[PDB]
Order: structure tokens, then C-alpha cells, then sequence
């Protein structure tokens, strides 16, 4: 990990309810894609944030209206992991609050992306960042992910990182943006631990669902 | 109830989810950081849901 720089994310979200808990990916004005294991009620959107904790007056705060669930997400394998949620309010988008591009195809083994969250940043031990971190990570190929975790690992997951370890997302990035040229191809799901040898992190693989999440906000 | 005395356990996904378990060695309900999935039943949403199911 390293500090991205203020508003250097735009189209990545606070998923707040007195506290931050997740991350999230903004789409367009008025939808937030994010992880089916981050539903919770009365979530608060933050946009446009850096500090979480401090009021650096590029915020807006917008609540969620609706929280849109994958239809077929399974709690126990964690297979089809993407919830969108609606804003009550648009939002204004500016330069340090914009949004995403959903995928045209799928991104191959060897690609590097940007993941990027507020979540741990110790592997072993606890310490939550104030400002945002990036981390530049590849897309691991989908024979590695499987053997890396066995019987785990279904075709709208795939893996990506550092098999040596070290450099991965932890608690507190789930539903946060894995971002591969200008693209939004994954979103931060689950993993043994973080930053463990040979555990790469689990992302829900964006680009298999982009017809669902099309007509899912054409019709909310 | 013997769930009650087991370790908290955050599991495999990433979110950060404070919620309440039951530590039998302090003899109450303390926070802990939950993933988001796979939750074990050492787990309350509230000190009070901890309380009542387990404090002893
Ligand atoms: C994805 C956001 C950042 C990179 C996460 N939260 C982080 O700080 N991870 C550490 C690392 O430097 O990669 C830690 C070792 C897991
Ligand atoms: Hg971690």
C-alpha cells in the first residue's frame, strides 16, 4: 500500500454507518457498486473523501435509498458477492467525486490494477489509515486462484496480488474498487487472512455481470 | 452456552463490521472486527443481544 493522494480515487466511496465498514465504486450519479456482504440498513454514502475523519469540504454525504442485493448471492461461498446501491440524491460529480466505467470484456492474467480502501494496513496487527490507500496489484490467472483455494474458487471470482505476500487488502476494503485500465473489473471480496504467502485476495469479477447491473439500474 | 466461550472470529471477507462477543475471561461482551461473512455465533449486533444470549 501507499497513500494515493487526496481525491486521486474520485469514484471511490465510504460505505459509513456511524463508522466506515466497506468501500464502494460510484457508476454513475446516482448508483454505488459494492460487495452483497456489505448490505447493511441505514448506510450513509461519502463521497468525495480522503480523511475519514476529518470534514476537508469536498464531502457529500448522501444516504442510501436502496441497497440491491445480487439475486443469486450465496452467503456461504460468497459467489455472485455485488450488491448497487442507490442514492436518495444524485450526487454532483466534480473532479474529486466522479465515477467508473463498467468493463467491455474481461481482464487477462497479468494485468495490473489499482485497489484501492481505508482497510487495515498492517498484515498481522491492526492499524486504520486516515487518508486512502492504493495498491497496484496483478490479476492472477484463474489455474493459480484455484490452486491457491481449492474448491473455492467459482468463474465470477478470480484472484489477484502477490503469491509471496505483503501487499494486499484487508478488513475494511470490502466492496472498494480493483480498477484496471480505467476500468471497473473487481471488487474487493474475501481471502485467508491478508497479505499471507500463497493467499492471494479474492475479488468479484466485475466484468460478468454487466448486463445485470445495466438493466438492474435502468429499472430501480 | 459453550458458543459463548469461543475466540471471535472475523472470517475471510474484507469488510469492517464492529460487533459484540462474549469474553468469558473479562466476564462480559467486548467488540470485535467482523468480515462481513461467514459468521460464527459468537456474534451480536448489540452488547445487550450479547448479554441476554450469553452473559453468564
Ligand atoms: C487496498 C488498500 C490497502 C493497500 C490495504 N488496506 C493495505 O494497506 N494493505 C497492506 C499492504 O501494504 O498491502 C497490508 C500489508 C495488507
Ligand atoms: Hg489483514
Amino acid at each position: 500500500g501507499y497513500t494515493c493522494g487526496a481525491n486521486t480515487v474520485p469514484y471511490q466511496v465510504s460505505l459509513n454507518s456511524g463508522y466506515h465498514f466497506c468501500g464502494g465504486s460510484l457508476i454513475n450519479s446516482q448508483w454505488v457498486v459494492s460487495a452483497a456482504h456489505c448490505y447493511k440498513s441505514g448506510i450513509q454514502v461519502r463521497l468525495g473523501e480522503d480523511n475519514i475523519n476529518v470534514v476537508e469540504g469536498n464531502e457529500q454525504f448522501i444516504s442510501a435509498s436502496k441497497s440491491i442485493v445480487h439475486p443469486s448471492y450465496n452467503s456461504n461461498t460468497l459467489n455472485n458477492d455485488i450488491m448497487l446501491i442507490k442514492l436518495k440524491s444524485a450526487a454532483s460529480l466534480n473532479s474529486r467525486v466522479a465515477s467508473i466505467s463498467l468493463p467491455t470484456s474481461c481482464a487477462s492474467a497479468g494485468t495490473q490494477c489499482l485497489i484501492s480502501g481505508w482497510g487495515n494496513t498492517k498484515s498481522s496487527g491492526t492499524s486504520y489509515p486516515d487518508v486512502l490507500k492504493c495498491l497496484k496489484a496483478p490479476i492472477l490467472s484463474d489455474s493459480s486462484c484455484k490452486s491457491a483455494y481449492p474448491g473455492q474458487i467459482t468463474s465470477n471470482m478470480f484472484c489477484a496480488g502477490y503469491l509471496e505476500g505483503g501487499k494486499d487488502s484487508c478488513q475494511g476494503d470490502s466492496g472498494g474498487p480493483v480498477v484496471c485500465s480505467g476500468k471497473l473489473q473487481g471488487i474487493v471480496s474475501w481471502g485467508s487472512g491478508c497479505a499471507q504467502k500463497n493467499k492471494p485476495g479474492v475479488y468479484t469479477k466485475v466484468c460478468n455481470y454487466v448486463s445485470w447491473i445495466k438493466q438492474t439500474i435502468a429499472s430501480n | 452456552p459453550d458458543f459463548c466461550l469461543e475466540p471471535p472470529y472475523t472470517g475471510p471477507c474484507k469488510a469492517r463490521i464492529i460487533r459484540y462477543f462474549y469474553n468469558a475471561k473479562a466476564g462480559l461482551c467486548q467488540t470485535f472486527v467482523y468480515g462481513g461473512c461467514r459468521a460464527k455465533r459468537n456474534n451480536f449486533k448489540s452488547a445487550e443481544d450479547c448479554m441476554r444470549t450469553c452473559g453468564g
